[PDB]
DNA sequence: GATTTTATGCCTGATTCT
DNA sequence: AATCACCCGCACAGATTT
DNA sequence: AGAATCAGGCATAA
DNA sequence: AAATCTGTGCGGGT
């Protein structure tokens, strides 16, 4: 039944794998350690034992083969966890949403049918990589997008990068890296809140000074700030946008109601700013970063890149040029799935006992886990819909601003 | 090795999968009423130049191109998606023109990829109209190597006319088809009065219109669905009882069946029912549909009445079906339950945006062309000094520098250049230094290069006049485009003209009959 | 219902099938040694621009293009044909460079079409050299829409180099590989002397040369095959006996195996033979072939003798095989049995034809270009009258008629034309009325049109000098081509130069060792 | 199991079809009269019973299924033609060489194993079409290539085409049709003798005046004749070849022969127009056609196509222009196999009792048929090779050409 | 993503008759 | 060359239990 | 003991 | 004799 059993008959040093698909199963069979490892490919999605009746579980072929392979019994008055084979169990599914779904199905099966196996800690999860980077001599694998971004940033600032501001200063490493990291963090904070405001306004307000509410007044001071902002926004346009502004008062503070129009005859009629926004911490950190980010460049300025020099303004394009220089001799490959990887890659990346990485599954609380399983994997649609709605993007819009 | 709790892993994985499926596979977009797979298939077929008046192509070519380039999923699903759009009995207005064995109403089968051919339909070119004029946005593919549209600049109300059906995690959508002329009339009525109520819209749109021309039995579910977005209707077949005198024989002739029903299953179910004696009064059953229409003949016993057995068949078998209307769609990347007025408003706003972007692009192109023609006309009026300067120069670069160095007098062509409305036909990116100065012209680098590319053939009179004619035509076009961008009323006139043209081109007649109980 | 006799139906059907299989499926062409499927695959890969220094393409795309355009047959046959050309252990000189898993000598099988990629090899571009200069005839494809070459203008002796194997109706063909340098030396020797006998040729071509570097046993069969066209040879494997003293026990090490022999089947057959006590003195068998090379180890019993068991292995096992040489090929669309001299003569005649046609095409192109260059020079000599005449032209046609119907003064350019006299550069199709008559040039219609399509950019001095340089070099090119066409020894000199260049570029060393019994 | 039975049970009104391929069988099953028609798809090529043994004939799957479907016995002492099901049998294979090979295999099986079935007339052959042509409104199917040529000729001369010689005559149909038919027949005759003469030499002779061998004798006009022929050949030569002539008076009638040097850089010895060529009827019909194809066109001439006009100066140019105009709104579909046809097309073409077309197979001589089967399908290679060589191109040299 | 046994002719080895 | 056995949500006959 | 007969292997096609 | 329970199929995915 597609099972390539191992030779080690002692059930204290064996391993078992549950590979997704047929090509990946064949590659694993080619690249395995023949001594104490076994391969059990799964062709497609398996039954959901939470919903299905007990009769159909025995009729299903996949779960029947899995139960036979494990060696333990099934059902009350027959289960016996002592008689176990393959003390180590690894999932090793793909790195996309369907792989996660299959993983959840397998976890539900194991937790509902064999609580003792999960409690004792015999179930593990593998972690194959996603990207492969090659740079002539330096080549390696990178997992997840965040690590790829970190690697790209590190390679961009791998030596050199002496920012000549006026005559000859030198941040020299740590200061520049800290500034870039803070700028990236603020960029991410801006992107997550991108829905509620335009990108241009948030990108431009950082350069502007603080609101200066201390000297604010109903006339001759409230208008100047908004007029300066609208002037600095209007002179940077490429899509036929237009910015207009107005202010109002409510006997406590003078609030702003800026408006913008682009490729539409309609108008939002308000992008209000009042005490609530300035009191928030997001604008505080924006101004904190903007304090360092000012017009520090003099008439002469450049970056002492490796055998290169690009004297220009608009440091964003300077960073883009640095990235282009970094990516000049870099090649990237993005694996589509486990089928792409040849047996040697699978052996050295996930199945090697001395260089693999895995995760152990354990249970913290029993009642909470049971309630979660009943809520998600049950056959009551309304609780599942409510749970998905509650953890939707509305709850993701965290206003901690830190 | 590092421990991880089961609850966190389960929560993260299942939420990720659900969020991917909700906005990735099932639900359609309200503006154009297409799922991602349909949009990718249509864009791939459009890029290949597989027009509606050219040769066919094998299905394997298109499926392989779609899988390799844009859509990284299985091939069977993509081929089934392509096959469904070419069936006359599935879509009210087909979007693909097919050739081969694509199946029949019995739901038998369809030939494999290597035995069929396809191309775009004539109506489909309306969905992708003005795609090259920066009317919509583009997004990267699954690996940052290609660009795919974010939404098509549709001109047909696709969602209402073709309907929708989809299953997701936690929700589902089901919308029936409609008729094109009624929907266009409703849209025009909405444009004429923006505070229109549901009754005014339903005066033009009585109800759905299925491809198979069944009978709708009821009038309350349609109103409930159009008012709240959820409802239920009953679709009934078409049948009649005829008497040929002689021996007082009665036979039942079935012509039209409901929507989404397999004829063979219905026939075999009736045969099974009469075999088990669950239905009394049925003697014989036959099918006689051959190349002209659908006919099913049922001969009844002499000791029974046709009406009773007909009502029993309506109550028991699949000759009457229940359709549950449930309108769910993506508004701004979030599921939402809508009604008729919301869909109409969304379509109108989409049209306004598309027309505005198209107008801006056309204005930019016209200004650039007028700018080039100004320099050409100025150069043609000073032939002798220009050729002398070119001859004396040793290299083209030196000639270009010499041309750009000094100003050039306007000559006899100053009448039309100064007749323009100041900056009507002046590109924005051009600096104020160049252009028509006080009594003299200053050339740019690209203008000089265009002058150097002029051929000796243009010195003839007709070629001299054609440039002036084109310049005046471009001035008129720029004035018209500026006037369109000026007010907010001309835009509605353009939209109404386009809608009326579409109605006159692609209109058709009604099929389904709506009747009371 | 027209009756028909069984005999005529059987006769016509079987004769049609047999002739089609004989002249369209199995046997190769003597001039280039390629079956029709190979030629179609190479042409399809060349038209797509899948060169040897570009990115790869998937196998499915190429296979689909071949099936759709040129080859109306299935996919498995085409894919297997493509796969067999990329295996280093099948062809002596590979024609396709493939990336993926194309099998291995152990007995594995290649992956599916969807998981592999291919492109042309460097040597393949020699087969399709000078294909665009009208060197070979084109024929219609099955549907009468496209054109396919009748034969490639090859530059490599592909038939002898790569051999062939095929089964037809009533006959079969089987030819082994050879070494490139030996074949080129034989061709050069034949060119030097056309009365060379087989004894002279065999000094330069000792015998076959397989990819796997086996041993060839005996020498009479090779001579008989090359003299009459039919023969037999014996291919023996390479093995030796090693003893490391100490225990004094020997082992048999096998490094190489014959041509077209599976390693796994050989090993399992040996295991089955030694299991049943059919071969005595064999204790253990092992395989250690990996990365570095091939090694098979046989440990014999302590009291046995290695030589006796080694000799028994050749008699019983598959370490020695028999190859039957049988040369059959198409000469002029008919099967025929060949020998070495006939193949060499056919290749030489093909090369002569190709070079002659190429020279004719080049001469025609040179004369046609020189005509227009003379026209442009004469026009530039008199720029001011030309532009003055054009300025008074109501339309281009009137200007062209005015230019055509008038003589022109040569000016200072006539001295250059003194070198072009004697009707050296005049096109053959040109009438005697036009051209220089009495020191005054005469223009034709096409020359006038070329003058009217002249840009101002070419009025500078450097652009004027370039035309004179081009004309001066074109005169020398015309003289060289005429001298090549004027004699027969120059053709043989060119052919010898090409052969020597090919030998220097693609030559390599020998692998197989030939020994007597 | 791969057999769609018919509901009719009387074994005298049923039929059996032996379709090639699985997709073709699937298409055919939908479009058939379910009452009294059965289908039996064949996946590929089938066993050759002439070379095989009886045990292997019983072992094979396709022939066993066919024997079970027919219902009669197999082998001696079991065969009984009276107990026959499906009293009509139709082959309906593809329209290419592989279809012909499978047809020959099926005929061999039927004749060798069931002589009485063939003798009594229970075997038929179907004739599916190849081309489908539509011209806006009309639509029709065309078999093979000759009918396509006839259809093209008819469409080209369909209305209008009133050829004007000087002012406004009108050939008006029949004369033009006869001239076109004679020209096509002469071209067909010329195209089949390319080995014995160059094509250009044969083409050039039709337009030149008749040699008039009767009154030639020894007037020494042969020199002017051959010189004019060579000059005309070289006037419009556009491939680099050259022509020369040689003459001699070895007999009373002076003889001449051309020598041609062609792109191969080798010169042929001669192509002598001996007494056979002048005395043959081929030259007589060529001269007869040339008599009608003299310089009939005047200084100005044109062709009167429907609502169109174009000047012409040669018969070939007029025919080419007419053919090009005829292909304006014409759509042609070519069927690569039975799998390309939807069920409606198959029904209306090959399976409709009142519009189909078939051939009945019958036996004329027994000994001749047996000898032919033994020679062609037997396992003796040399008689088959000799038979193929005898009917090869050496026997294709038919001197009639009419 | 992977799924059956046939035709056609020249060599061999394993096996069967007189 | 079309077929294998599971996930997701909504509405509906005929089959089991109170 | 030696003729006779039976299979499997190679490369493009259903 | 009211109320729970068990199956089938529509259209894009392993
Ligand atoms: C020959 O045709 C031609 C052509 N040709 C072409 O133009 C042509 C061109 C291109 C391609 N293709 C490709 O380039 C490509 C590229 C990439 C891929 N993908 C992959 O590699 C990846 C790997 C991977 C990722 N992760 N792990 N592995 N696969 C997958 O993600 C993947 C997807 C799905 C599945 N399983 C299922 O869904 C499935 C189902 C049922 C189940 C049932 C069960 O019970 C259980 C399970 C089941 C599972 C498993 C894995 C694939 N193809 C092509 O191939 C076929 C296109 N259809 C072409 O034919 C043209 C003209 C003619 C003519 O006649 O003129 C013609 O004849
Ligand atoms: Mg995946
Ligand atoms: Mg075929």
């Amino acid at each position: 039944g597609k099972l390539a059993d191992c030779q080690e008959r002692d059930p204290a040093l064996s391993e078992l794998y549950l590979v997704e698909g047929d090509s990946a199963g064949g590659s694993a069979k080619q690249g395995r350690n023949r001594k104490n490892q076994a391969i059990l490919p799964l062709k497609g999605k398996i039954l959901n034992v939470e919903k299905a009746r007990f009769d159909k579980m025995l009729s299903s072929q996949e779960v029947a083969t899995l139960i036979t392979a494990l060696g333990c019994g099934i059902g009350r008055d027959e289960y016996n966890p002592d008689k176990l084979r393959y003390h180590s169990i690894i999932i090793m599914t793909d790195a996309d949403v369907d792989g996660s779904h299959i993983r959840t199905l397998l976890l539900t099966f194991f937790y509902r049918q064999m609580p003792e196996i999960v409690e004792r800690g015999h179930v593990y999860i593998a972690q194959p990589p996603l990207y492969k980077v090659k740079k002539g001599k330096q080549e390696q694998y990178i997992k997840d997008d965040e690590a790829m971004d970190q690697y790209q940033i590190s390679i961009a600032l791998d030596g050199a990068t002496l920012h000549t501001n006026a005559s000859a200063p030198a941040l020299a490493g740590e200061a520049l890296e800290k500034l870039v990291s803070e700028y990236n963090a603020t960029q991410k904070m801006i992107n997550r809140m991108e829905r509620r405001y335009p990108k241009a306004m948030l990108k431009e307000l950082i350069y502007q000074p603080t609101l200066t509410e201390a000297d604010l007044s109903d006339e001759q001071t409230v208008t100047r700030w908004v007029n300066a902002l609208v002037s600095e926004l209007n002179d940077k346009e490429q899509h036929g946008s237009q910015w207009k502004f107005d202010v109002h008062t409510n006997a406590e503070q003078n609030l702003f109601e800026p408006i913008v129009r682009v490729r539409t005859h309609g108008v939002d009629t308000d992008y209000p700013l009042d005490h609530e926004f300035i009191t928030g911490g997001e604008y505080r950190r924006i101004c904190t970063l903007g304090e360092k980010l000012r017009g520090l460049l003099e008439e002469d300025a450049f970056i002492e890149r490796g055998e290169r020099r690009q004297p220009v303004a608009s440091f964003e394009q300077a960073l883009d040029w640095l990235v282009k220089e970094s990516r000049r001799g870099l090649s990237i490959q993005r694996y589509k799935g486990l089928g792409e990887m040849n047996p040697e890659q699978l052996w050295e990346t996930t199945m090697d006992p001395e260089s693999r990485r895995m995760l152990r599954v354990t249970v913290k609380d029993a009642i909470a886990a049971d309630q979660l399983f009943t809520t998600l994997m049950g056959d009551a649609v309304e609780p599942r819909r409510a749970f998905i709605e509650e953890n939707a993007l509305k709850a993701a819009n965290i206003d901690i601003e830190n | 090795i590092t421990p991880v709790n089961i609850e966190e892993e389960l929560k993260s994985s299942y939420l990720d999968y659900a969020m991917s499926v909700i906005v990735g596979r099932a639900l359609p977009d309200v503006r154009d009423g297409l799922k991602p797979v349909h949009r990718r298939v249509l864009y791939a077929m459009n890029v290949l130049g597989n027009d509606w008046n050219k040769a066919y192509k094998k299905s394997a070519r298109v499926v392989g191109d779609v899988i390799g380039k844009y859509h990284p999923h299985g091939d069977s699903a993509v081929y089934d998606t392509i096959v469904r759009m070419a069936q006359p009995f599935s879509l009210r207005y087909m979007l693909v023109d097919g050739q081969g064995n694509f199946g029949s109403i019995d739901g038998d089968s369809a030939a494999a990829m290597r035995y069929t051919e396809i191309r775009l339909a004539k109506i489909a070119h309306e969905l992708m109209a003005d795609l090259e004029k920066e009317t919509v946005d583009f997004v990267d593919n699954y690996d940052g190597t290609e660009k795919i549209p974010d939404v098509m600049p549709t001109k047909i109300p696709n969602l209402l006319v073709n309907g929708s059906s989809g299953i997701a995690v936690g929700m589902a959508t089901n919308i029936p088809p409609h008729n094109l002329t009624e929907v266009i009339n409703g849209c025009l009525a909405y444009i004429d009065d923006e505070d229109i109520s549901i009754e005014g819209l339903m005066e033009h749109i009585p109800g759905p219109d299925f491809p198979t021309a069944a009978i709708i039995n009821g009038r309350r579910g349609i109103e409930e669905a159009y008012r709240t977005g959820r409802g239920k209707v009953y679709i009934r077949a078409r049948a009649e009882v005829e008497v040929d005198a002689k021996t007082g024989r009665e036979t039942i002739i079935v012509h039209e069946i409901p929507y989404q029903v397999n004829k063979a299953r219905l026939i075999e179910k009736i045969a099974e029912l009469v075999k088990e004696k669950r239905v009394e009064g049925i003697s014989a059953l036959r099918d006689e549909s051959d190349k002209d229409g659908m006919r099913i003949v049922i001969e009844v016993k002499r000791d029974a009445v046709g009406e009773v057995v007909l009502n029993n068949l309506y109550s028991q078998t699949q000759l009457q079906v229940s359709f549950g209307i449930n309108m769910v769609a993506l508004h701004h990347g979030q599921p939402k339950i809508m009604n008729l007025k919301d869909i109409i408003a969304a379509f109108v706003r989409h049209r306004r945006e598309v027309v505005t972007r198209r107008t801006i692009f056309e204005l930019r192109k016209a200004r650039d062309r007028a700018h080039i023609l100004e320099a050409l006309a100025v150069a043609l009026a000073n032939i002798d000094p220009i050729i002398e300067l070119i001859r004396h120069a040793p290299t083209p670069a030196e000639a270009k520098t010499a041309l750009v160095a000094n100003p050039w007098q306007l000559g006899n062509v100053a009448a039309m250049l100064e007749r323009a409305g100041d900056d009507a036909a002046r590109p924005e990116w051009l600096e104020p230094e160049f252009g028509v100065r006080d009594g003299l012209y200053y050339l740019t680098e690209q203008q000089a290069q265009a002058i150097l590319d002029l051929r000796l053939q243009k010195l003839t009179g007709l070629e001299h006049e054609k440039l002036l004619d084109e310049y005046k035509e471009l001035l008129d076009q720029i004035a018209e485009l500026l006037r369109i961008l000026g007010s907010a009323d001309r835009l509605m006139e353009v939209i109404r003209e386009e809608l009326e043209l579409v109605r006159e081109q692609f209109g058709d007649k009604r099929r389904t009959e709506i009747t009371a109980n």
